[PDB]
């Protein structure tokens, strides 16, 4: 409603929503730490 | 000696409360609550389990935190599957945080914890915080190990650079990194790492964190903050709120742009001006002029009256069951002393005494 | 011996949760107490 038809610039719209952008990026920007992966693998005739 | 043992224990407890100096405390705060939800929290040491009890006390802590710090902000983070998950943004609404905590109560904790991921997320949430607010993180750690993708030491240095403060509440025993994180971040103090010894101690630890943290002398951030005191209005017809865009019968009116808000204290969604009431500021006056502790009066000297000055309770006839205030020199009963320094924050004798 | 591997895709994990819920429901219905024992 505000950026497509009204004409508000995209840059100004995100100026007041910096924390929203940062929170969304941190969700997919973090990784788990190293750990022995093959030790946890248990094969558990087939 | 059994009764004497209790009294000396009370005296020892009062000893820590005798040294009450008017320390400069940061009333405006910005807290990040990092809770641990990992495999280590599935133990049964805390009935029913660590996850359930911590969440329940967290909800109570949220209620107390905003009641005594109405102009502060809080955020909540959880450590799950080796990653930091955000469940509540920094905001002054106590209901949003409670709602997030209740939802977390259902999901089972699993995976490994990661202090670095939680701390890195905290560093980001606190980045858009004014310089007059105290950036604080209250981590509730439950594991004895930390799996991180990078160097935790680098993050600790970064936190010190941003003037962030960390409080860690462990569960089982001391952890070397947590001690360093709390020590290198609190200007060398080692009293910010607390390990509970039972459920009762846990309740006290959360309740202790509610009070504002005294600031350091070399950390100066003095300034003037532009605030506003709106006037409540009573409208016959519902009107659209400027914060949630819904129909609400009432709401406050901002004095800078006349835009209405639903609840206080919150920053105006139009002029970004903090809106508060005189009561919100009055709630924190007792943190700037703490009442001087009452000293037990020895039985050797004579007393003024047989009954309490405030509650008119007959003093029980060894030890004098009277507490006197040096400012006004009026005896008080043991019951009044507790209520005058915890619920009330003004000595009735001092107010009654003319000057 | 024979080694059979099963790669679990994100969609497969969602399906596994649905199957677990359906399996729990099926077991619950079979375990319903008879009428004479309810009242
Ligand atoms: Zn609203
Ligand atoms: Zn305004
Ligand atoms: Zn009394
Ligand atoms: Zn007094």
């Amino acid at each position: 409603e505000t950026v497509i038809n009204a004409g508000l610039p995209p840059s100004e719209f995100w100026s007041t929503r910096i924390p929203l952008l940062r929170a969304f990026a941190l969700s997919t920007s973090q990784k788990v730490g190293p750990y022995n992966v093959l030790s946890t693998i248990k094969p558990v005739n087939k | 000696a059994s009764l004497v043992a209790s009294i000396v224990e009370a005296r020892k407890k009062r000893t820590a409360k005798k040294n009450i100096t008017p320390y400069q405390r940061g009333i405006i705060r910005s807290l990040i609550l990092t809770l641990d939800c990992s495999e280590a929290m599935l133990e049964k040491d805390l009935r029913p389990n660590r996850h359930a009890m911590i969440i329940q006390y967290a909800i109570d802590f949220v209620h107390e935190f905003f009641d005594q710090n109405p102009i502060s902000q809080m955020g909540i983070i959880i450590m799950r599957n080796g990653l930091a998950q955000l469940v509540s943004q920094v905001s002054g609404n106590p209901q949003d945080h409670i709602d997030a905590l209740k939802s977390i109560r259902k999901q089972e904790p699993k995976g490994n914890p990661s202090l670095q991921n939680a701390l890195e997320m905290a560093r980001g949430l606190l980045l858009p915080v004014p310089a007059h607010c105290t950036r604080e993180v209250l981590i509730v750690f439950g594991s004895l190990s930390t799996t991180d993708p990078g160097d935790i030491h680098q993050t600790i240095d970064s936190l010190v650079s941003e003037k962030i403060r960390v409080k860690v509440l462990g569960l089982s025993a001391q952890v070397a990194i947590c001690k360093e994180l709390c020590k290198a971040t609190n200007y060398g103090d080692e009293s910010f790492y607390k390990i509970l010894l039972d459920e009762t101690h846990l309740k006290e630890l959360f309740n202790e964190a509610v009070t504002p943290l005294p600031v350091n002398k070399i950390n100066k951030g003095f300034t003037l903050v532009k605030m506003g005191f709106p006037t409540r209005i009573f409208e016959d017809t519902p009107t659209f709120c400027s914060c949630h865009s819904k129909l609400v019968y009432g709401g406050y009116f901002c004095p800078n742009c006349h835009s209405k808000v639903c609840s206080l204290p919150t920053v105006c969604p139009c002029c970004d001006l903090m809106l508060i009431l005189s009561t919100h500021l009055a709630r924190s006056y007792h943190h700037l002029m703490p009442l001087k502790t009452f000293a037990e009066v020895p039985t050797t000297e004579k007393f003024r009256s047989e009954d309490c000055f405030s509650c008119q309770s007959r003093f029980p006839i060894l030890t004098s069951s009277r507490y006197r205030c040096e400012d006004c020199k009026q005896e008080f009963c043991v019951d009044c002393d507790v209520f005058i320094h915890e619920i009330l924050h003004n000595c009735p004798g001092c107010e009654s005494k003319p000057v | 011996a024979t080694l059979h591997i099963n790669i679990t895709t994100a969609s497969d994990e969602v399906a596994q949760r649905e199957l677990q819920e359906r399996q729990a429901e099926e077991k619950r219905k079979q375990n319903a107490v008879p009428e004479w024992h309810k009242q």
